[PDB]
């Protein structure tokens, strides 16, 4: 599917959801 | 989910849930892969011990909580899944009676593929957990939590089941400052990863087995994804 994960609530309305940060927090450290 | 919080609306519209069919009862969390495949865990299907052998008879998915309740066609549980001795290789695939209509509230999540998992697979790198199971060892709203990959020698130094190639463990460690684990219900259910390539989640585990829910020093296990991906693409077919 071409448009898997991509959230129709959120990254297709380019809004991130709350915890989103926490992940991107962990990959730099 | 232990030690999590409620999830925004629409936040996992992979999420799938599988019940009983009569009595019905959540029995697992599942995944949402393509318009017609659901992933779940193979000890949600059959598991002895227990007396546990569902058919297509005695199952049903609920997705997109807007709702759509549908039947299986037909159940591939891995050949080589070992319930006996660990859990290796627990992984099913449910094929929907039918394809289903995607919405704003149900869309499938990605599967990696060796340079997304390479990329992703490093202890400390956090990964996120949603389900319907209990709170404790009845929530009303889709429980979210991210929880750490975790170094496999401290995986294998926690627990005395042995760990396959197939499994990886995740969770916070004793004083890290955080808890959270998944519980009774959220079993089968999507462990996944956004990637910073091309901003898409990915489903790197299935919620598999713990030794309790949210235990200090202990760990979830969870199927590995990616190493099992040789078997999901020769059920699947297209
Ligand atoms: O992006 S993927 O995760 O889908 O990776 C592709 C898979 O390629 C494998 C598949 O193994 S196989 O089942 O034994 O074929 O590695 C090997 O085969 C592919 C494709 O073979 S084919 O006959 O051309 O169809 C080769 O990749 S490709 O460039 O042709 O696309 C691999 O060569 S290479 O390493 O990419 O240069 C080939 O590797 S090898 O020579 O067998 O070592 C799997 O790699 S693996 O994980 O190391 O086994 C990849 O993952 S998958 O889960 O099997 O899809
Ligand atoms: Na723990």
């Amino acid at each position: 599917e071409a448009d898997c994960g991509l959230r129709p609530l959120f990254e297709k309305k380019q809004v991130q959801d709350q915890t989103e940060k926490e992940l991107f927090e962990s990959y730099i450290e | 989910i232990v030690e999590g919080q409620d999830a925004e609306v629409g936040l996992s519209p992979w999420q799938v849930m599988l019940f009983r069919k009569s009595p019905q009862e959540l029995l697992c969390g599942a995944s949402l892969i393509s318009d017609r495949w659901v992933l779940t865990a193979a000890h949600c299907l059959l598991y002895p011990p227990w007396d546990k052998n569902f058919t297509v008879d005695d199952l049903l998915v609920r997705i997109g909580k807007v709702e759509k309740i549908s039947m299986l066609d037909k159940i591939y549980i891995h050949p080589r899944y070992n319930w006996k001795e660990n859990l290796d290789r627990d992984i099913a695939l449910l094929k929907l009676k039918r394809p289903i209509e995607l919405s704003d509230y149900i869309h499938p999540v990605c599967l990696p593929d060796k340079q997304t998992a390479a990329k992703l697979l490093h202890a400390g790198f956090k990964g996120r957990v949603t389900g319907w199971g209990n709170r404790r060892e009845q929530p009303s709203v889709l429980q979210v939590v991210n929880l750490p990959l975790v170094e496999r020698p401290v995986c294998k130094a926690s627990t005395r089941i042995r760990i396959t190639d197939n499994m990886f463990c995740a969770g916070y460690k004793p004083g890290e400052g955080k808890r959270g684990d998944a519980c009774e219900g959220d079993s089968g259910g999507p462990f996944v990863m956004k990637s910073p390539y091309n901003n898409r989640w990915y489903q790197m585990g299935i919620v598999s087995w713990g030794e309790g829910c949210d235990r200090d020093g202990k760990y979830g296990f969870y199927t590995h994804v990616f190493r099992l991906k040789k078997w999901i693409q020769k059920v699947i077919d297209r």
